[PDB]
RNA sequence: GGCCCAUUCGGGUCUUGUAAUUGGAAUGAGUACAAUGUAAAUACCUUAACGAGGAACAAUUGGAGGGCAAGUCUGGUGCCAG
């Protein structure tokens, strides 16, 4: 339900 | 006189209160909150039908007129005494009949 | 030193205490007739402030803050301009420069209330190219026309309503709400014909980077064994594993008899048991109302008439009607979908 | 490409300014020379808060963790919960949202969890009575921070609910060229998981310093106790100077540490409150960056704010340089015509910002 | 009829049985089902008495 | 499990929706109805 | 109770007009009509009587002084291009709508009116032409009345509609043009939402600044450095370089450099605050 | 030229979209789907509501 | 199937040519009756009302 | 079969209906050779030639009701009610 309406997101390469 | 002596009152469309009502063409959907320019008093007015609701949008001039009910109806919301007769200087019925186009 | 520390720096407590044995330093601290005119006065009053403050500035300081004001004749220099613009430059065709607010720069999904123009002959179609005029910009997009279904979901329509507005979603540069626009299908002189060309008129209601348009997807099965309320269905599902997902799902017949999917049958694969509020018949058809997501196609083809030599024969993606004619293909049709007159024999019971 | 920034300084503002302006930014060399390079836990948690309230944004953190690339999306807001790490309290996460909440598609209803106080970050009662009233003057009619549970350090356990019902197109143009008259001083002295006498002992201490004043001094004793008292014992005070004439507020706050005398802290904060008033012209320093930013994002209008020469510090100067690098607006400062004091008027032209996310 | 277009009051044509199922008979509609349900209940009511 | 979540969410949304329509309908009747009855009394006075 | 009603007509939406208090830019007059309706002859006739000088060839913007403090810019919209009609319709402060009286309204004339109505209606003036081709006074009067009433449907009732009979020496009746040229000077313009929120300018001149040697060593395919000139409109443009702009029909770009220049056609009233002589053309 | 290069890329997108509009729709887009029409086990993928 | 397929295409092409016949040879385009009278949407009215 | 009265049940009366086909006659708006008109000219009156079936040579405005879907929504004591 959190993922339903998101296009961004945190990209952590560490 | 409801408008302080005038028969029609200019107003500002602040919000369409019943936009979220599920039931189409319900008495609430046709309601719009209008701010009378003469005194700034906020009032609620009817729109002839949900179809004419498309023309009405926020921040446009509206000319209001008394809404007279000959007899009690099941779905009416008593207290809303005004109906929108012109929007942006064009007859709302004319827009509904597609005889004109609203100038913005 | 840095604002990450919300609390500001203070001197040591004892020094602050000695400073503040005596607080004598800080003791010093402790009709318009109509409402319309009042708003106009507020606007005019503030506009007065701008002139006063700018007049106090230096002329160089004025230009630094306010910028170049209207009425100024200005030379603006550009770089990386396409070479066709200078080569195919016709003085008759105007050059209009438009400054862009930060919103206009972004690209994403635009929500608009859109109607077929009253004088346009034909109704527009979903996923059908349309050249839009938003703000300063002209471009071609593939809109999807939708309806609210009594304000519960965003269901995809197939065509614009004949004589009323319908919500439309298309991909393109964002614009502020209350931004009106118009749409045209044909801009070339070759395809002008005689018909009225302005195709759609609407107002942008909302800007977003995502949308969940959905389409009604109806599963159909048929009964092959009926036992009073209970009945067995077939052709809805291809394997029992599919039925496992849809156990307890609501279903109904064409007749209006509501029911439930109870359990999957071991033999044959895909058959299942369903219980209805009343006995169903064999002629009836059971339907499961389901919803399938739909995506807005990301197609952006900005109109660049000036760059072209003709400047009046720009052509982009063609309608679905024109593409079929070029390839000599027939309008797809389904024999069962067509309507026929039906005569009802009078009903008699034993 | 990217307006490039250096170091960790003004990290929250640079992201918030980028999100408001919509201009993508890159911030590099975050704690390069330190033994522990790259973003701290509370910083990365702060980023995650942004995506919970923004939609379509792209945040990219370099492999070493010393560089971040932020491409802002549209403020969407909505209801959510954020678990604030123990390294920073809730106020560290609350205050940036106050810049953005009035500019959202949906009302912010965020439940923060973690420590509710620290020595360096905004407290609950600083935000309630110290920052929101500044917004209320800027046209955000409805805003609130509900205190459901307090959590003292180091274990915390508190939770606060941020609700901003007011959504507006842009802040009203500011015009405050006077020095507000203070009508009364109020404040909140609170304690958790200790005897109630501590709260009174502070109120004795603050009352001792402030009794020389000719205005009323009424400080509330908000003793927290029971399940809602958090997990660790703690206590602090915040005194607010109010100007009922035009709804202006100055405040100072501090919390108590182990081994500290409640009377002494009450003396210190009340002593600091008077110091802040000495340093204030229309808004105190801890309020100013909110005021400066909001005037920048107003209509295409010139906003006037009176400031004291003592306020214009290294923190002020760095703020203005950050504003110009994103917004390119320059703040001009003019002296006042009065000779009794040394104030200066800050004049700022808004960039014509508009809340374009809100559906109409 | 007040504030209603003629286009709004357009007859919605009603479908037919599929050709694959054409053997089984006429696709019942709600009006057809109502006649069945009333008939059964009328008989069952008397049979109960 | 998905069935339990969907039904609960639908009921909550249905409960909230009915609450809102009832609120906005009642407030309109009470406040505007007062003004109407007030005006009707002035006209009778005339 | 008319006294109450007339006051109501004065009440409107409060709005902010960004026209500067001093030295406003020239107003844009767009001459729009189907092909062959005489857009060029009308511009020449108007230009002559206001300036007393005749432009044998007209192309692109032409700036003239129509009043002591009023300055005008004309533009001939290509009748055969629809893409043109869109972007004039967004910037045109006044539109001179050319209609062929003998043939009547045309599709393009309607299309521009509908484009204008949706992007903010500017002042629209109807100009009826080819009235000499009529052979009877009776049919002429009926056509004028029918044309007038239809034009009153698209534009507010009572909208002014000018009548032009014939062309002599490539010029309209002198006495008839004077009535038009006044009405353009008498006209009071309206604040429109979009024009008062973005900066725009009509390029008065175009020049390529790319070095010729670059053109040879790399080829014509190389991108070009270009400068454009024209009066600014709407909200002030930021002085610093780097602002994003869109050129209609070209694409988006950033301002590499910007500089103010002395006004080529300064208004006379300005010079005096510091007549046939006073009227000027650029 | 750069504009010509952009025109070519748009001329690739335009052709792909032209085929898609002509091409028969996926089973999901078609309303009133049946077991035979769609691929086997497709519903397990879609995660319908 | 080809014979019927060719028939449908030919019928369509004939209609498009018939529509193309309507366009006037002179480039000037006239407003049609719908634009000229602008009667919009009206109910069906008995001819008896005409007199 | 049409129509009238009647809360109820019913009662009264007779060339009616077409959502069918078809014929030849008449004339004005209009367009006009003209003349008259008038300081000149428009309009009016008069009049050669053309000018009717969708007489498309396409008057409006307002109200009272129906009816339809494998359609959508809401509340329930199945198949209901709104
Ligand atoms: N008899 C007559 N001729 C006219 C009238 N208006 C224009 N014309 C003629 O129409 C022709 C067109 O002249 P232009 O000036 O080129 O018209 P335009 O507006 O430039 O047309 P475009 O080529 O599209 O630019 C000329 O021969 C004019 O004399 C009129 O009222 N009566
Ligand atoms: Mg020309
Ligand atoms: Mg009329
Ligand atoms: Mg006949």
């Amino acid at each position: 339900k959190m993922m339903k309406n998101k296009r961004g997101g945190v990209i952590d390469k560490r | 006189s409801p408008f302080g002596g005038s028969s029609h009152a200019k107003g500002i469309v602040l919000e369409k209160l019943g936009i979220e009502s599920k039931q189409p063409n319900s008495a609430i959907r046709k309601c719009v909150r209008v701010q009378l320019i003469k005194n700034g008093k906020k009032v609620t007015a009817f729109v002839p039908n949900d179809g004419c609701l498309n023309f009405v949008d926020e921040n446009d001039e509206v000319l209001l007129a008394g809404f007279g009910r000959k007899g009690k109806a099941k779905g009416d919301i008593p207290g809303v005494r005004f109906k929108v007769v012109k929007v942006s200087g064009v007859s709302l019925l004319a827009l509904w009949k597609e005889k004109k186009e609203k100038p913005r | 030193v840095d604002l990450e520390k919300f609390v500001p720096y203070f001197d040591t407590f004892e020094k602050l205490a000695k400073k503040w044995k005596s607080v004598d330093a800080i003791k010093e601290r402790f009709e318009y007739d109509t409402w319309y005119e009042l708003q106009k006065a507020k606007i005019s009053k503030q506009l007065e402030i701008n002139n006063i403050e700018y007049q106090e500035m230096t002329p160089e300081q004025r230009q630094r803050i306010e910028g170049f004001k209207a009425g100024s004749y200005v030379r603006i220099v550009f770089e990386k301009v396409p070479m066709e613009f200078v080569k195919n430059f016709n003085p008759k065709f105007p050059i209009v420069m438009g400054g862009l607010l930060p919103t206009e720069i972004k690209f994403g999904i635009v929500k608009a209330r859109l109607r077929r123009h009253r004088w346009h002959k034909k109704i527009l179609k979903t996923n059908d190219p349309l050249v839009l005029s938003l703000g300063w910009r002209r471009f071609q997009t593939l809109p999807i026309y939708t309806t609210t279904d009594s304000r519960t979901r965003t269901r995809m329509l197939k065509y614009t309503p004949e004589h009323t507005y319908c919500n439309a979603a298309f991909y393109g540069p964002l614009c502020s709400p209350n931004t009106p626009f118009c749409g045209v299908q044909i801009v070339a002189n070759s395809d002008t014909g005689n018909g009225f060309r302005i195709a759609a008129t609407g107002i942008v209601e909302e800007i977003d980077v995502n949308i969940e348009i959905v389409k009604k997807l109806k599963l159909v099965g048929f009964p092959y064994k009926i036992f009073k309320n209970t009945a067995f269905i077939k052709d809805m599902f291809s394997s029992a594993m599919e039925v496992a997902r849809f156990e307890g799902a609501q279903i109904k017949t064409v007749s209006g008899i509501r029911g439930e999917i109870k359990r999957a049958l071991s033999k044959p694969e895909g058959h299942y048991r369903a219980a209805f509020e009343d006995k169903i018949l064999m002629s009836d058809i059971v339907i499961l109302r389901s919803w399938y997501p739909v995506r807005v196609k990301k197609f952006y083809n900005p109109v660049t008439s000036l760059l072209l030599k003709e400047k009046t024969e720009w052509k982009g993606l063609r309608l679905t009607g024109q593409i079929r004619a070029a390839m000599n293909l027939e309008t797809p049709s389904n024999p069962d979908s067509a309507y026929h007159k039906i005569e009802r024999v009078e009903r008699h019971f034993n | 490409k990217y307006t490039t920034f250096q170091g960790s300084q003004n990290f929250r503002l640079r992201i918030v300014l980028a999100t408001l302006s919509g201009k993508p930014i890159k911030i590099e060399k975050i704690r390069s020379g330190d033994l522990n390079p790259g973003l701290k836990d509370y910083e990365v948690s702060f980023l995650r808060l942004i995506e919970s309230v923004t939609n379509g944004s792209v945040i990219e953190i370099s492999y070493t963790g010393t560089t971040v690339i932020y491409r802002p999306g549209i403020i969407v807001g909505g209801a959510s919960t954020h678990i604030c790490p123990s390294s920073k309290p809730v106020g560290y996460f609350v205050e940036p949202m106050l810049y953005l909440a009035p500019f959202s598609k949906k009302k912010f209803s965020i439940l923060f969890k973690g420590i509710t106080a620290s020595h360096n970050d905004a407290g609950i009662e600083a935000i309630k009575w110290g920052l929101m009233p500044v917004m209320e003057k800027f046209g955000v009619r409805e805003c609130a921070l509900h205190t459901l549970k307090r959590g003292s350090p180091p274990l915390g356990g508190g939770e606060v609910h941020l609700v901003v019902d007011s959504l507006i197109a842009q802040p009203i143009t500011m015009h405050e060229i006077d020095r507000p008259i203070i009508s009364s001083i109020t404040g909140v002295a609170y304690s958790t998981r200790v005897s109630p006498s501590l709260v009174n002992r502070m109120i004795d201490g603050a009352k001792k310093v402030l009794k020389n004043l000719q205005c009323e001094v009424n400080i509330t004793a908000d003793v927290w106790r029971g399940e809602n008292s958090g997990k660790s014992p703690g206590w602090g005070i915040t005194l607010v100077a109010q100007s009922k004439q035009k709804g202006w507020s100055y405040f100072a706050e501090d919390i108590g540490d182990a081994g500290s005398i409640p009377e002494e802290l009450g003396e210190k904060v009340a002593c600091q409150l008077l110091e802040e008033i000495s340093k204030s012209a229309a808004v105190g320093r801890n309020q100013l960056p909110l005021a400066i930013v909001y005037m920048v994002i107003g209509k295409e209008d010139i906003g006037r704010l009176r400031i004291n020469k003592e306020q214009i510090d290294e923190r002020f100067i760095i703020l203005l340089r950050d504003i110009k690098k994103i917004f390119n607006t320059e703040v001009f400062l003019k002296p006042v015509d009065e000779a009794d004091n040394e104030d200066m008027i800050a004049t700022i032209k808004g960039i014509g910002f508009t809340n374009t996310s809100k559906k109409i | 009829a007040k504030l209603v277009h003629d286009v709004q009051k357009k007859q919605h044509r009603e479908r037919s049985q599929l050709t694959s199922r054409s053997r089984y008979g006429f696709l019942e509609k709600h009006k057809d089902y109502v006649k069945r349900a009333q008939d059964f209940h009328r008989k069952q009511s008397t049979l109960k008495v | 499990f998905e069935a339990r979540q969907r039904i609960e969410e639908k009921n909550k949304e249905s409960s909230d929706y009915h609450a809102k329509m009832a609120h906005i309908v009642n407030t309109i009747n009470t406040e505007e109805g007062a003004e109407k009855n007030k005006y009707e009394r002035e006209r009778k006075l005339r | 109770q008319r006294s109450s009603d007339v006051n109501e007509r004065k009440l409107h939406v409060p709005m902010v007009d960004r026209t500067p208090e001093d030295d406003p830019p020239p107003f844009i007059v767009a001459v729009v009509g189907p092909p062959g309706t005489g857009k060029t002859t009308l511009i020449r006739s108007l230009v002559r009587r206001m300036t007393k000088s005749t432009l044998n060839d007209i192309q692109g913007p032409i700036t003239v002084v129509s009043g002591k403090h009023r300055r005008l810019t004309f533009l001939e919209c290509p009748a055969d291009d629809l893409n043109a009609m869109i972007d004039i319709a967004k910037i045109a402060d006044l539109v001179l709508l050319l209609i062929d009286g003998n043939f009547g309204f045309e599709m393009e004339t309607m299309e521009f009116l509908n484009i204008a109505q949706h992007h903010g209606m500017p002042r629209v003036l109807g100009v009826a032409t080819h009235l000499d081709l009529f052979k009877s006074q009776s049919t002429l009067r009926a056509s004028k009345k029918r044309l007038k009433h239809r034009f009153w449907t698209e534009v507010y009732q009572g909208a002014k509609l000018f009548y032009l009979s014939g062309v002599i020496n490539g010029r309209y009746p002198d006495r008839e043009i004077l009535n038009l040229s006044r009405f353009i000077s008498v006209m009071k313009f309206r604040p429109l939402k979009w024009r008062n929120e973005h900066p725009y300018m009509l390029a008065d001149r175009f020049t390529d600044l790319t070095h010729p040697e670059l053109i040879e060593t790399q080829g014509l395919q190389i991108d070009r450095k270009v400068a454009i000139y024209g009066y600014l409109h709407g909200t002030p443009l930021p002085s610093a370089p780097g602002t994003r702009v869109h050129i209609a029909g070209v694409g988006d770009f950033s301002v590499a450099q910007i500089e103010k220049l002395p006004d080529p056609c300064p208004t006379p009233f300005y010079q005096q605050k510091l007549d046939d002589k006073d009227k000027l053309i650029y | 030229s750069s504009f010509e290069k952009q025109q070519i890329e748009i001329r690739k997108q335009i052709e792909q979209l032209e085929n898609e509009a002509v091409a028969e729709k996926k089973w999901s887009l078609k309303g009133e789907v049946k077991a035979k029409d769609r691929p086997e086990d497709a519903l397990l993928t879609e995660e319908l509501e | 199937k080809e014979a019927h397929k060719n028939a449908v295409i030919a019928a369509r092409e004939g209609k498009l040519a018939e529509l193309a016949e309507n366009v006037s040879g002179d480039g000037k385009r006239a407003i049609n009756y719908q634009i000229l009278k602008n009667k919009g949407l009206t109910p069906k009215r008995n001819k008896d009302n005409r007199n």
